[PDB]
RNA sequence: CGCGACCUCAGAUCAGACGUGGCGACCCGCUGAAUUUAAGCAUAUUAGUCAGCGGAGGAAAAGAAACUAACCAGGAUUCCCUCAGUAACGGCGAGUGAACAGGGAAGAGCCCAGCGCCGAAUCCCCGCCCCGCGGCGGGGCGCGGGAAAUGUGGCGUACGGAAGACCCACUCCCCGGCGCCGGGGGGCCCAAGUCCUUCUGAUCGAGGCCCAGCCCGUGGACGGUGUGAGGCCGGUAGCGGCCCCCGGCGCGCCGGGCCCGGGUCUUCCCGGAGUCGGGUUGCUUGGGAAUGCAGCCCAAAGCGGGUGGUAAACUCCAUCUAAGGCUAAAUACCGGCACGAGACCGAUAGUCAACAAGUACCGUAAGGGAAAGUUGAAAAGAACUUUGAAGAGAGAGUUCAAGAGGGCGUGAAACCGUUAAGAGGUAAACGGGUGGGGUCCGCGCAGUCCGCCCGGAGGAUUCAACCCGGCGGCGCGGUCCGGCCGUGCCGGCGGGGCGGAUCUCCCGCUCCCGUCGGCGGGGGACCGCCCCCCGGCCGGCGACCGGCCGCCGCCGGGCGCAUUUC
RNA sequence: CGGCUACCCACCCGACCCGUCUUGAAACACGGACCAAGGAGUCUAACACGUGCGCGAGUCGGGGGCUACGAAAGCCGCCGUGGCGCAAUGAAGGUGAAGGCCGGCGCCGGCCGAGGUGGGAUCCCGAGGCCUUCCAGUCCGCCGAGGGCGCACCACCGGCCCGUCUCGCCCGCCGCGCCGGGGAGGUGGAGCACGAGCGCACGUGUUAGGACCCGAAAGAUGGUGAACUAUGCC
RNA sequence: AGGGGCGAAAGACUAAUCGAACCAUCUAGUAGCUGGUUCCCUCCAAAGUUUCCCUCAGGAUAGCUGGCGCUCUCCGCAGUU
RNA sequence: CCGGCUCGCUGGUGUGGAGCCGGGCGUGGAAUGCGAGUGCCUAGUGGGCCACUUUUGGUAAGCAGAACUGGCGCUGCGGG
RNA sequence: GCGCUGGAGCGUCGGGCCCAUACCCGGCCGUCGCUGGCAGUCGGCAGAGCGAGAAAGAGAGUGGCGCGGACGCUACGCCGCGACGAGUAGGAGGGCCGCUGCGGUGAGCCUUGAAGCCUAGGGCGCGGGCCCGGGUGGAGCCGCCGCAGGUGCAGAUCUUGGUGGUAGUAGCAAAUAUUCAAACGAGAACUUUGAAGGCCGAAGUGGAGAAGGGUUCCAUGUGAACAGCAGUUGAACAUGGG
RNA sequence: UAGCCAAAUGCCUCGUCAUCUAAUUAGUGACGCGCAUGAAUGGAUGAACGAGAUUCCCACUGUCCCUACCUACUAUCCAGCGAAACCACAGCCAAGGGAACGGGCUUGGCGGAAUCAGCGGGGAAAGAAGACCCUGUUGAGCUUGACUCUAGUCUGGCACG
RNA sequence: GGCCUCACGAUCCUUCUGACCUUUUGGGUUUUAAGCAGGAGGUGUCAGAAAAGUUACCACAGGGAUAACUGGCUUGUGGCG
RNA sequence: UUGGAUUGUUCACCCACUAAUAGGGAACGUGAGCUGGGUUUAGACCGUCGUGAGACAGGUUAGUUUUACCCUACUGAUGAU
């Protein structure tokens, strides 16, 4: 028996929902448990970064988020081979690797390679045997200065390019954006049909002139 | 709180505020939206027109990202950039015009609704309305399309 | 005919092992309704839910794309928010109802078959010797036995691999036996009043404990002790102490195991079949010309196959490589062990059960299933006398208290007896109005005082007015001097922090032959705001004052001397 | 001596036993011996309206992270991803919210610039006047004929946006095409026309949940009974 | 052995239960139909009527009612003439 | 009422009509009474009955069905 | 109804009288309205008012002794005028009405006596209810400001428990029947013995089994409870056997 | 059709006739255009039999005229022991009105403790939320030419083949 | 459209008609399908469920809103004057 | 204001006597006073209707009649002022 005026509602409570209901009374306890495990992990890997390995620059797929840059799964094999880093040693030195990533661009690949070069420059590698240093190990004086870093290593920030004010040209003032948009829409919609009309006209005119 | 509710003042009254002739039974009119077509016809026609029946085409796999296109108006166009940009452009003597990249702000389409101040601009957007573009041209400016 | 192999199948109280069943909160696989809603009801809804069956673990399952997308692309699985009560399904009615992207928790990758290359280079069992053995292992000796060519092991798996050649290039990887060093499981302990009076039956009640404002306090949580205790006791706080067992580390030897790597060029190889897929039928899903699963029939191909949410044909694209397998983490927990807590319940409440409770008790059985806490601080549980056979009384005694006497704290109402008072033939009882009688109350029974004035008896160290000291108020002083603030401002040849979508010498990165042309970072300048320092105005000090002077009031000490004052 | 009130008794007047259903109840209508204890619109989610607080075209850390009571509290801001709002319309392809005036050849430069009318609380101006003996006279106020700019809001007339219908003439080019854009006049819209929302809390109403409390005749799933009795056999 | 058994047939018996046994669960099954619905005071104050419904013991919707206000005053309105 | 514009509607006719501005007239143009107007949320109700007069079916009914008004319901009090 | 007939009847009427919560005046309570009035307690830093039929200043400037003055004002407060007061279902507001717990607060109460309970006691408030007095009690309890709810009973053939009238009532009536003397014993219609009279009448009221029950079988002691009276008796209870 | 009947089958019907009695809606035997008998949904008949349903007759008797008396056990009283149903408060009638049959209300009639043994007039006496009738969008047993399906069964195709 | 007062029908589905109409979802073409608008197929219980009986073996919640018993108002009819 | 035949009868008809064999009410007086003959459970058989389960104001047959000790009333019996 609905009232005078109001919405029509379709609540999803017709099942036995009380039998399966989850309550968050353990939310602070779970937060503390996560925090203690995180700190225990951090002290377990004494010189290694708390956030773990380094992940590459990645922009989101969909149209809604193609203007934003996020964190990636791992560095692509093509990026690694350009940087001269082996796929089996990258994980050992703390570089995220996933072989499924492709590279259909060039600036993104270069940006990842540059980041990998910067990471190798910033990385401090302890000797495998402390008594016997080797070629790839860092110096003794910089060994004592190593320490963990909170948060992600080299966090990915959405860098913005700003261009200074310019003088507007006559060609820009004569550009018809709305007309160009509509005409481009029409051309995209009618591209194929015009082609088949042209083919039909040519294949029919040739019979007339033959 | 239950202290301030009506049930505290209903004690001593037999029907508890529900009537004596027609008692407060369980479901006198069915469950939920029952009988919208039969005995709730007047309510569903006087308050929910168009409720019954289908209309339009069916889009099976609909994804909001494809149709995602937020819009902004020319009155708020200057609000995206800082005040010092506008005052320096107004004070500028060489005629250089600021470039407003609305995409970086987070709007793809620009619609021309409000009055646009007399000041050259370069609006770099993804889509433009006809009136928006003609207002920019009339006030003096450029429109740049980006993908 | 027989002997000797291989192959299929038997019998073993043969030697050595394993499974059986139970709990089952959480999890995996299957089966699986009707109540109910739709105001009836058949599709739907309830609902892949209850019931039923099987199988585990400390988590399970899933899991590293035959993926998501159509963008400038992301990149295992899992969980939270969001997408979203949307796309969509629905007698398009009731109702049902995801997924992508995004932000987080966590984050870890891999291994076979196949193709190949290495004398099967592999593995199991029994006998003997040595070592430690309460996770039966390591080394050595067996012309000891067996598995396996109907394929074990090494290289090697979609991210390419292998081999050859040419360059560069590393040895310290890994266990396990023994052995020396600085995070838990329990045990025993650690501060301070029974201080002086005072109630009490007992104090943990009350007063005091100085000019060490009793003592301790990193210990004033709690409980017990004859009340209500920081200091009587256990504990409590402590990065406090001692003892035993074990653990992840950081060293040493000892035995063996492997003598292994990267880049370039050349040559070869590369894949999982009654499986996909198609037709039909049934169930499921939001999946709609059929999302997923299953039965039947047909049943393949390799520049092939799958996916690209409307069936089909043609044609370019995008993305993976199905029919093999492993894997912690973030995640679930009303079963179990040990714990902590509560704006909960307080014995008809809260679990059915605070107690000899799933006990007594009922049903043949499946099953059903209670009522039931309070002596007292301490039993000090009533010696002894008296009537009666005794139940049980009358004395006496214990206890502060038997008005606490063994189902005994407190002890209401309905109900009953007795005593006292009143009334009584219109059932009782009730509202208004009085009258009478009782109960106690008014500690009533010579009835309030409070100010001013007059008069009489008195008694004071006594009023006013002056002096000194102190305190306070007051715009005092139209405009005293000094400080402080402004949710006020101005100036700045001042010293700074924050922000900017305002501009502009150095460093790092990529293309080109130290240079011309690019990106990121740093630096400099500019603007806005704010902090501090200096100077000049306005206002306030009544959310925010100091020292003088002026007035007034108050307090104390003097002079005051009784026609004043009390 | 006073004490209405609370104990009893006597008299006068009135006086049918409560609850519930019903048009009609004291009813020959049902429930009711008496007493004690328990006992019935609560909670979750959604929506709407109104009220309180904060911020405000913004608002919200609800998820995550950093630091006895405290499982609290504070902080994040390059954790505002995301929800709501700031833009509507169309099934969709999509589109997406004032104009007027002046000079030159529909196009170019400049100017005015973001509706009008009626009612509109309040505000602004002021023909004069508010007396102490009388005249001229100023300053601070006060009242006031009349005249205005008009809050919010209501009504109407306009204007603009999207879909649609009709009549139409023009404009643009990288690809002059079954291309794209523009006008006027009607019409449909949950629109604009100089914001009003977001978060939290409270009350009310409705809904789905056991849903104010008690109540079926029924249906389904899984198990137990032939020790009575029905029948067959030994 | 339960929608089953058995019945010289009465819907008879099937553990005091038979025109579908008993126990537990779904299940606090649904009820437009009965019963009940707990403290005081103050203020306001009804309808059994229209329309529609497999609607007639009920609802939705108007009407009646209450609450919260808001815009104005010291022109407007009227169960009247 | 008096002037002046607009009109793409209709026209002999600055014809018709409508719209928009400007100007003027307060004895506030029957009596009486009364402060009005407007917007949200919403319970309960949705079985009625009686009476004067009007009136249908039925002979008639404490019958059944209508219209106005007033009551009972929801309401006590004096009289019957 | 009693009764009434020179009405206490009938028809027309005249005075007088009687009383409702109706009407008029008055007191008190509450509601509503005037959205009324009060910061002006402006005092030796002074001058006491804006009730009055008439729109606006007890307004300012230029020239001709005695040291004094009541309450107020929790502005969510106080005060002044008028009108009104019914009410089912239903709605709203005020509760210094009531219960439980939580955060604050009362240098709160309390073994020199809290909660609870009873009371022919004193009262207050319209009312929800509340504060004191007297008796038992021995260990906790309340007021104010906010918060929260499993927060108020007369009923529901309500749930649990207890208790009345009936009521010392119905009944203790199926199968013929007991009497006498003694013993134990405190007590005898009911036990035991002896005698008499009876019944079951060999398909039994006899003697023994199966199923079923499980110590009921035997002896002693008790007479607390049960054997619907009582019991010296028991298939009751406690001891030991079998 | 053969048979049969106011039958256990006949509304009209207590049909008409005869008999059975003083009197018979009963019984029996007949008659039949029989609302609506009837042939293995069996008709007609029929010895014996029936705790089957009927009418008459002889004997018999308290069934009755018409009631009386006796016995045993109760009821009655006492001793002991001792419940339950039910109970708004309770209980004297006439009329009136009313919710249309009151114990309570109004007017009258009038009423006097505690009680014992009977009785069945009233308490619209007690049990049981009427089983009859109706409503419910409440069901269950059963039936079918109701709707929708289903085991099973017959047939065809596909594979074994 | 019939001189007027009547002569007729929602959702969903199907069918037909109309546009050089839109989508068919990674792109293009063509069938197909889905859309917009206007008609028709239908509900006569006509604001529109898809619907045969019996129960004396019956059951449940209720109803004196509703009959058969009694009781009230009238006496048509019956009786009487 | 009667005794009887018939029928469960209320009604009805007949026989006989008498004086007359008049009519009615009291919840169609009177079931905790009786009976159960008929209506009207569940078992059955006949006829008619229906395919059927079943129905028949058509007939026939067998088919549990519970309680008073309470108040009042009435009959008697103590007593009471
Ligand atoms: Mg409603
Ligand atoms: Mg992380
Ligand atoms: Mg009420
Ligand atoms: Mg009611
Ligand atoms: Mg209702
Ligand atoms: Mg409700
Ligand atoms: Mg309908
Ligand atoms: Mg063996
Ligand atoms: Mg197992
Ligand atoms: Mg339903
Ligand atoms: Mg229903
Ligand atoms: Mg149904
Ligand atoms: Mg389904
Ligand atoms: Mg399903
Ligand atoms: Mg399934
Ligand atoms: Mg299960
Ligand atoms: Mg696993
Ligand atoms: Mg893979
Ligand atoms: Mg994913
Ligand atoms: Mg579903
Ligand atoms: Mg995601
Ligand atoms: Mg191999
Ligand atoms: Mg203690
Ligand atoms: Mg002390
Ligand atoms: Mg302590
Ligand atoms: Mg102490
Ligand atoms: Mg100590
Ligand atoms: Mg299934
Ligand atoms: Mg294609
Ligand atoms: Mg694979
Ligand atoms: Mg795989
Ligand atoms: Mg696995
Ligand atoms: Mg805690
Ligand atoms: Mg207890
Ligand atoms: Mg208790
Ligand atoms: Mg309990
Ligand atoms: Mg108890
Ligand atoms: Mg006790
Ligand atoms: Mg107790
Ligand atoms: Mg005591
Ligand atoms: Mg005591
Ligand atoms: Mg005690
Ligand atoms: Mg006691
Ligand atoms: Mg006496
Ligand atoms: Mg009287
Ligand atoms: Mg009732
Ligand atoms: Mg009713
Ligand atoms: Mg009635
Ligand atoms: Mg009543
Ligand atoms: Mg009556
Ligand atoms: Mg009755
Ligand atoms: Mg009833
Ligand atoms: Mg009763
Ligand atoms: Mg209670
Ligand atoms: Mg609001
Ligand atoms: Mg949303
Ligand atoms: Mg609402
Ligand atoms: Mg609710
Ligand atoms: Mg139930
Ligand atoms: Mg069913
Ligand atoms: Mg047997
Ligand atoms: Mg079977
Ligand atoms: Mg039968
Ligand atoms: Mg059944
Ligand atoms: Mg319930
Ligand atoms: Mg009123
Ligand atoms: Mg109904
Ligand atoms: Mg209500
Ligand atoms: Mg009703
Ligand atoms: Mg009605
Ligand atoms: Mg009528
Ligand atoms: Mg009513
Ligand atoms: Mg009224
Ligand atoms: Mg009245
Ligand atoms: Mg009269
Ligand atoms: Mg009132
Ligand atoms: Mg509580
Ligand atoms: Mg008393
Ligand atoms: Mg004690
Ligand atoms: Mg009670
Ligand atoms: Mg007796
Ligand atoms: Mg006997
Ligand atoms: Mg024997
Ligand atoms: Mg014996
Ligand atoms: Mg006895
Ligand atoms: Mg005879
Ligand atoms: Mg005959
Ligand atoms: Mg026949
Ligand atoms: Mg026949
Ligand atoms: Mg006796
Ligand atoms: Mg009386
Ligand atoms: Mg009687
Ligand atoms: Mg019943
Ligand atoms: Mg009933
Ligand atoms: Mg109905
Ligand atoms: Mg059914
Ligand atoms: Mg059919
Ligand atoms: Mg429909
Ligand atoms: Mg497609
Ligand atoms: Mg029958
Ligand atoms: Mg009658
Ligand atoms: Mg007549
Ligand atoms: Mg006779
Ligand atoms: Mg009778
Ligand atoms: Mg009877
Ligand atoms: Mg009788
Ligand atoms: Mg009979
Ligand atoms: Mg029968
Ligand atoms: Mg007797």
């Amino acid at each position: 028996a609905p009232s005078r005026n109001g919405m029509i509602l379709k609540p999803h409570f017709h099942k036995d929902w009380q039998r399966r209901v989850a309550t968050w009374f353990n939310q602070p306890a779970r937060k503390i448990r996560r925090r203690k495990a995180r700190q225990a992990r951090a002290r377990r890997i004494a010189p290694r970064p708390a956030a773990g390995p380094i992940r590459p620059i990645v922009r989101c797929p969909t149209v809604r988020y193609h203007t934003k840059v996020r964190a990636g799964r791992g560095f692509s094999l093509e990026e690694l081979r350009v940087a001269g880093i082996h796929k089996k040693v990258a994980r050992t030195i703390g570089i995220s690797v996933d072989p499924r990533r492709r590279n259909k661009s060039t600036e993104s690949l270069q940006a990842n390679v540059q980041r990998l070069k910067e990471y190798r420059s910033k990385l401090v590698l302890f000797p495998r045997k402390p008594s016997a240093p080797k070629k790839g190990d860092s110096s003794a004086e910089e060994l004592k200065l190593a320490t963990q870093l909170t948060g992600p290593v080299m966090p990915i920030r959405n860098v913005f390019k700003k261009e200074k004010a310019r003088v507007i040209t006559e060609e820009e003032k004569n550009f018809k954006a709305f007309a160009s948009l509509r005409m481009a829409r029409a051309n995209a919609r009618l591209f194929g049909i015009r082609a088949k009309r042209a083919k039909e006209a040519a294949e029919q005119d040739v019979e007339k002139k033959k | 709180p239950s202290r301030l509710r009506k049930t505290r003042k209903l004690r001593g009254h037999v029907s508890h505020g529900h009537g004596r002739i027609g008692k407060h039974r369980k479901h006198p009119g069915g469950r939920g939206n029952a009988g919208g077509m039969h005995h709730h016809r007047i309510n569903f026609d006087k308050y929910h027109p168009g409720y019954f029946g289908k209309v339009g085409m069916r889009h099976y796999h609909l994804k909001r990202n494809q149709s995602f296109c937020p819009t902004v108006n020319l009155d708020k166009l200057w609000t995206l950039v800082s005040e010092q940009t506008r005052v320096n452009a107004a004070k500028n003597k060489t005629g250089a015009a600021p470039i407003i990249d609305v995409v970086r702000s987070g709007y793809y389409k620009v619609l021309g609704k409000g009055k646009l101040p007399k000041q050259p601009v370069i609006v770099k957007a993804k889509f433009f309305s006809r009136r928006a573009e003609e207002k920019i041209k009339g006030v003096g400016g450029a429109c740049v399309l980006v993908a």
